[PDB]
């Protein structure tokens, strides 16, 4: 039931990987009214504070969830790194 | 003009009783003080803190007999000054009520603000935040050995404030703690004039340089921290007090804690056997080079009623010394600009007699020396065991003090828990008031949160940090 | 006619001052004894004795919140006669020193005679005796299930001398032994004033039979033992007591401990997470059936802000009733006869609230009654061990008194070097003076060994008094 | 506050004394309504069940209760001892 | 009463900072015949051994004579800074 | 060098069979001053004062001297004993 610990380093290791590039990220997490399910808002933007993009995550389990949110910082990474 | 009327304040600083108050009514308001200083949870813990031995005095029972060689310096001022028909001419003709009690309860809370094993204690908690923070690094132009970011000289503007969160956060004095601990956590809610009588020194933490030849003596120690710096200003305003000033009254409560000094560790010394009480008169003999004081207790007794006169007859030749002294000097002490203390004659020799004679025979012993090191490990263990809050950034510590259950940070949170309620509660108010939009917001944040943390340390029983130390290593 | 200067005694009974003296030499006998009694070795004792749970409050700082309450029933009796011109006709007008120092120090110990574990500490003692002694079989002519030989009934001008001693032998009270340790083994030589602020009680401990009638509640209790009877009739010699009289400063300390009964332990059970403060609030609530007291506590407030307020409110309505009382009824209470107490109205109902909530959810708890029955344990098995102290002979008891090293008793010897030296002290000057061609000596060396024995177990702090258990028995 | 164990004591002795005359007692305790002070009733009677007599006492403290309880039964013990 | 650790502090940072200019501080403590006063007399010299100059402090409280020697090593370490 | 255990205990038990007897026995100890040896002197006597006989014997050794005393203490029954 409870978050594995693996994916919680996993979700570390790619915020970190995505600091070494001077940008940052902030973590927003609730729960949704009526779906029923676990959402959670990230932030990508630089240190100046201009806001590059954000995305939310919906999922009743605490294990997908924070898998997508891992891939999503990485396809952030990627993108960020194939120009600038 | 001495007037006592403009020195003794009983108005508070929430919902202070306004108006004009009679004698009677006015006396009442010293009273309620009274039972809500008895009656505090900071006055209770006195009787788990040691003295020097863990039938012992703790530090509520030393604060007790002060408390009652106050009460008699206190009477013997005034009486002597109505022989001289001055009592009417300085304002005390309807004052002698509260002026004994400012010094009976400036006298009991002397010591609450100690941390767990005393000296040993307060210079753990120095060191290990000296090496976080490098302050002899911020004295001049940017150089830095700091481990935090935001406190690393890099910024005219900017820099004084670093410099002063670094010097003061390695500057903590149990005498600072005892101001924070009576209005900002315990929010007791005294009267002014309560308030300056535990004031003993001027000098603040985040003083660097050398201090003016006028107050060479009055600002040796810190006395207050940063935090209470618009405390103090009220304070001072409240009570007509100067800059780097000193109330009337705190003379007559460090007098007192000079006299208590040595006498009763002697006494708790033959109580555990060190030796009896003819080695200690021969010691006393030897020591000396005393008929009055000594040799009159001694034949007039034999363990309980050597010491029951030895007091009475240093008391009797003692307490007049000072009374004399406090009316000698009384425009200078009025004024708060009175750079000595009360107590070189056969008087002070006295005192260096029962100096001599118990850091010679008692302070030297071996279980008192080797409780003086274990009290070192102890509180530089549990500064480390918290050092992971120290590390998070400004967000994460926002979320774990907004949210209280965090996914991302379990071993963080669980630590979090263990401080008291009244801790977060301080930290909640004093960071719910800073400009949020402000290029101080951090260092501020950090020096509050490095103020919880040494809150929470010093706030503990000697026997409870061990057992939290020991707990929290896994090894009982 | 009243007039206090034949109450307030500033004599003692050794190097009594003699002469006339003034208003501020008067004050200053009344300071010393305060410097004595503050700085004794049984007030020390008082911290290591527990009222109910094992920041919890101890007996030392009981005692000091019922100082508090006694001071400002003096002084709002005191305040409320010169409103009425009444202090010079009452002799008074050069007395208010004194007169709230005796109430402060006879609050301050009020509970030096305890034993060991409290209330069932007291009665283990009463039980033991009474096996060996059978009272009951002495209150007529001669049946005898006595175990000595010299205290059965067989000679009428002995036999009532046996059956006092049977008697008082069985009949223990803290506050009998409270006057038996400030006079007979500390020797603190207090002033007459000063001793009778403690005799709670008049009735002998030697007392069998019905009371009268005019004095029921007077002599519910016992007061004092049959060794201190010449010490009693003294103090009434120099009081000016009737017998079966009381001290009139003696009801201003029984109201103290009544306000202070049940409070502290509601709140001390909140620290221990017994419950919440709103659970707390939620059962007063119930009990109660308020709005004036408890109700604006609890919106002032928060564990720690909730009883700061709730002392006040109930101080600021039962400190006035109680000094009305005492003015009101003020020549019975100067005569001594008065047979009722200060404290049958909304205030007298107001304390039952905080005493049924007491009872039922505090000492109740499984830890508290576990305590009381281990307590009963430890001083029965004590008592036993120092059986064969009691079963010696008098040559024998006087040869092991008189030459220390002895080779026929090597049990009975090493157990008569665990006593203190005090007692053994008191017990050689009380049997040094009785006359030894009498035939009521070994009656008398009998009842002297068994308050040698009772002065040894009482006199022992409830931590103590375990280990030695714990030790005697080869368990540690 | 609490009852003194010298008057529990002696209320036990008296209990016995007049038990030895082949007698019973039985006790019966409470709090009355408004006079604000506990009540005890003591009955009097022999083996049989035949009621002798009794008696109720009030007051608002233990000690004087238990006093006057016990000095009613040694009356009780002594009435029924100047005969039968 | 004791000597405070703040003090101890700034006198030990005192001399390790004229201590990085390749120099040394001796240092000598005693108690005076009849002044009733510590006394504690500092002397500074390079490492070649050549005195450079002396000083004597007396005091009777620990802080202030500390304070006093801090600061004269400051001052020292000052003026052999403002040349060579 | 301390007395044996079995010697006490005879002396002991002589002293209460002479005690079955309504007599009593006195016991003084002490130290002489040239002789080098201790002292101990016994009295006979009956409950109601009168004196019978006293003895003293003086000896280097506990064991001998209680011995001693202890045959003595049956002589003096077994002559008792004899008449009356
Ligand atoms: N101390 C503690 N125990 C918990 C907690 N949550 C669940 N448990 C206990 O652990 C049990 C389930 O373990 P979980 O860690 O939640 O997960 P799991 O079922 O082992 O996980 P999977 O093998 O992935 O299915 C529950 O039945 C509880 O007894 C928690 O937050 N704290
Ligand atoms: N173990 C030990 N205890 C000491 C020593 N000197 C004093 N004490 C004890 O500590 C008490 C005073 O504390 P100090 O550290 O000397 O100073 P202080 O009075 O707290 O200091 P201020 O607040 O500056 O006035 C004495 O009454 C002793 O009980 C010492 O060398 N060793
Ligand atoms: N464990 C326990 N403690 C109690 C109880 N009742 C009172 N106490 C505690 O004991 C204190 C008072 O002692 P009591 O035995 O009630 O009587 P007292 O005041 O000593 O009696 P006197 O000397 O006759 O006035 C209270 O303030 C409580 O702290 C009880 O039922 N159980
Ligand atoms: N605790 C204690 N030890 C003693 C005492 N006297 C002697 N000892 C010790 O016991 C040793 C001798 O034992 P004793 O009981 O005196 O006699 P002993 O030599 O064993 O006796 P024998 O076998 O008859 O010769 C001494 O060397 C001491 O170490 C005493 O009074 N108390
Ligand atoms: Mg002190
Ligand atoms: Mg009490």
């Amino acid at each position: 039931g409870r978050l594995y610990s693996g994916n919680l380093a996993a979700f570390k290791a790619a915020t970190n990987k995505l600091f070494q590039l001077d940008l940052a990220v902030i973590y927003d997490d609730w729960y949704d009214a009526y779906t029923r399910k676990d959402c959670i808002r990230l932030r990508i933007e630089d240190r100046s504070g201009n806001l590059i993009d954000t995305s939310t995550f919906y999922h009743h389990d605490e294990d997908v969830l924070f898998n997508m949110c891992t891939d999503w910082l990485n396809h952030m990474y990627d993108q960020l790194k194939d120009w600038k | 003009q001495i007037d006592f009327r403009k020195k003794i304040n009983w108005h508070r600083r929430y919902r202070s009783p306004q108006g004009v108050k009679t004698e009677h009514e006015i006396l009442r308001i010293f009273e309620s003080d009274r039972g809500r200083i008895i009656n505090s949870p900071a006055i209770r813990r006195l009787q788990q803190k040691t003295q020097v031995f863990p039938a012992v005095r703790t530090r509520l029972t030393h604060s007790m007999e002060v408390q009652q060689v106050g009460r008699y310096i206190a009477k013997e001022i005034l009486s002597r000054l109505k022989e001289l028909k001055l009592l009417e001419a300085y304002g005390l003709d309807e004052l002698t009520g509260p002026f004994e009690s400012i010094v009976e309860m400036s006298c009991l809370m002397h010591d609450i603000g100690n941390p767990p094993f005393g000296h040993f204690g307060e210079a753990a908690i120095n060191d290990w935040f000296r090496q976080r923070l490098h302050p002899e690094d911020a004295e001049s132009q940017p150089l830095d050995r700091c481990s935090v970011a935001a406190l690393r000289l890099r910024e005219e503007p900017l820099n004084e404030l670093r410099r002063k969160i670094r010097q003061d956060l390695c500057h903590f004095e149990g005498n600072a703690q005892g101001i924070r601990l009576v209005h900002t956590l315990m929010r007791m809610n005294l009267t002014w004039a309560q308030v300056g009588g535990i004031l003993k020194y001027t000098r603040p933490a985040w003083w660097r340089g050398e201090t003016p030849e006028t107050h060479h003596y009055l600002m040796k120690k810190p006395g207050y921290y940063l935090s209470e710096e618009a405390y103090i200003a009220r304070l001072r305003k409240e009570l007509n007090l100067a800059l780097y000033s000193r109330f009337p009254l705190t003379w007559i409560m460090e007098a007192a804690d000079d006299i208590s000094y040595c006498v009763a560790d002697l006494e708790d010394a033959v109580e555990k056997r060190i030796f009896t009480v003819e080695q200690l008169y021969h010691h006393l003999h030897e020591a000396w080079g005393f008929s009055l004081v000594v040799e009159n207790a001694w034949e007039k007794s034999t363990e309980d009623q050597f010491f029951m006169y030895l007091r009475v007859n240093t008391l009797n030749k003692l307490v007049p010394y000072a009374a004399q002294r406090f009316i000698d000097n009384l425009p200078a002490i009025f004024a708060g600009t009175f750079n000595h203390a009360l107590l070189a004659s056969e008087c002070s020799d006295l005192l260096k007699l029962y100096k001599n004679v118990a850091v010679k025979h008692v302070f030297s012993h071996p279980d008192v020396e080797r409780l003086e090191l274990q009290g070192y490990r102890v509180i530089s263990g549990l500064l480390e065991i918290y050092r992971p809050l120290l590390s998070l950034s400004l967000s994460d510590f926002t979320e774990l003090v907004e949210k209280e259950r965090v996914k991302r940070f379990p071993i963080e949170s669980r630590l979090f828990h263990k401080l008291s309620t009244r801790h977060r509660l301080a930290y909640v108010e004093a960071v719910s008031k800073l400009p949020s939009d402000s290029p101080e917001f951090p260092l501020w944040e950090y020096y509050y949160r490095c103020r919880l943390l040494q809150d929470y340390i010093s706030g503990m029983t000697d026997l409870y940090a061990w057992d939290e130390y020991r707990r929290l290593m896994a090894v009982e």
